[PDB]
RNA sequence: UAGACGGUGGGAGAGGGUGGUGGAAUUCCCGGAGUAGCGGUGAAAUGCGCAGAUACCGGGAGGAACGCCGAUGGCGAAGGCAGCCACCUGGUCCACCCGUG
RNA sequence: AACUCCGUGGAAGCCGUAAUGGCAGGAAGCGGA
RNA sequence: GAUGAAGCGUGCCGAAAGGCACGUGGAA
């Protein structure tokens, strides 16, 4: 009222990795914003400073909705000896997923 | 490290310089961004060399036991 | 009753996540809440200890799996960052 | 699958770490009222007190510990751990017998 | 030439140095100021 | 000209911690 939620996010997101259309990265995204492709933003929780407020506007501007989550690694794997860190990610491909729907 | 003032000056001293000195010379955290990219541009001076941020810290420690006592406070 | 067909059918809706090597995983998920706790509070010692446990546990899983299997003990050795 | 481990669901606890916070008492300081002693011992003395102590009321500052509950009790691998609050976190028991084998 | 920068491009291990280093907040390459 | 500190790299070892070797780097 639940325990732990928590973290339906590290699995939700987890589906995508092997599932699939979507792209990562800074640019590509506002790439997507600026093109109107983009479905939706999630981004990290620490992300950097007026490079997160970028991401906000050219959301805003393209109106794409954003999720706060993130971003990070397959954490217990790349934790041992991995991740790469992603400070935000484009929905343009979502597919046997729903993080789209009723969550951010 | 303390390695630079040979036979000299004694344990402590350069003990003290040597541990001081590792604690400031290791990756630390940037308040802005979060990437451990911050080093000291002058003691108490910081500046992360990924953004450019430059903050203003301990001498030779970017955070010191009081000024973190700030935040909550 | 329920045939396999239809109960694959669910197994792949969800993909499934119901148990079990799991066994690894989910101890990796522990090992990765417990160190980052241990960021913090550097002065459980005791807690530590169970820390220190329970990597002694995954790998030896690991070497289990690498072993009953000469599939699974490759990726487990590597991503235990175990051997050498 | 009879050991071991895992799952779902119940549980107790001064187990550990960080921050916060409550009241009692001691000391000091301030104000008030108040005199000739207080303290201490087997007896004493040193000591403190008329620049006013002790006893009494009010205000403040600071540090340390946490009465009752408290046990013949509980937790932890040991060392050890007890005001309350939140966060982070370890161990552990029970029921179902569900999963690995 | 170096440095800085723009476009392109789209690297999830690759680019680079005498050495440090650089990158999806986009690497190499190509094309430019 | 000599010696060759931290840092960094590669290899190997370890669950991790780190450790070892070699190189690089050049401090005082």
């Amino acid at each position: 009222k639940a325990k732990k939620s928590g973290e339906n996010i590290n699995n939700k997101l987890q589906l995508v990795m092997k599932s699939g259309k979507y792209t990562l990265g800074y640019k590509t995204v506002l790439k997507t914003l600026r093109s109107s492709k983009g479905k939706l933003i999630i981004l990290a929780n620490n992300c950097p400073p007026l490079r997160k407020s970028e991401i906000e506007y050219y959301a805003m501007l393209a109106k794409i909705s954003v999720h706060h989550f993130h971003g990070n690694n397959v954490d217990l794997g790349t934790a041992c000896g991995k991740y790469y860190r992603v400070c935000c990610l484009s929905i343009l491909d979502p597919g046997d997923s729903d993080i789209i729907s009723t969550t951010t | 490290i303390v390695g630079k003032y040979g036979t000299r000056y004694g344990a402590s001293l350069r003990k003290q310089i040597k541990k001081m000195e590792v604690s400031q010379h290791s990756k630390y955290f940037c308040e802005f961004c979060g990437k451990f990219a911050v080093k000291r541009k002058a003691v108490g001076i910081w500046g992360c060399k990924d953004c450019g941020k430059v903050k203003a810290g301990g001498a030779y420690t970017m955070n010191t036991a009081s000024a973190v006592t700030v935040r909550s406070t | 009753s329920v045939t396999g067909s239809k109960i694959l059918r669910i197994l792949k809706a969800h993909g499934l996540a119901p148990e079990i090597p799991e066994d690894l995983y989910f101890l990796i998920k522990k090992a990765v809440a417990i160190r980052k706790h241990l960021e913090r509070n550097r002065k459980d010692k005791d807690s530590k200890f169970r820390l220190i446990l329970v990597e002694s546990r995954i790998h030896r899983l690991a070497r289990y799996y690498k072993r009953t299997k000469k599939l699974p003990p490759t990726w487990k050795y590597e991503s235990t960052t175990a051997s050498t």
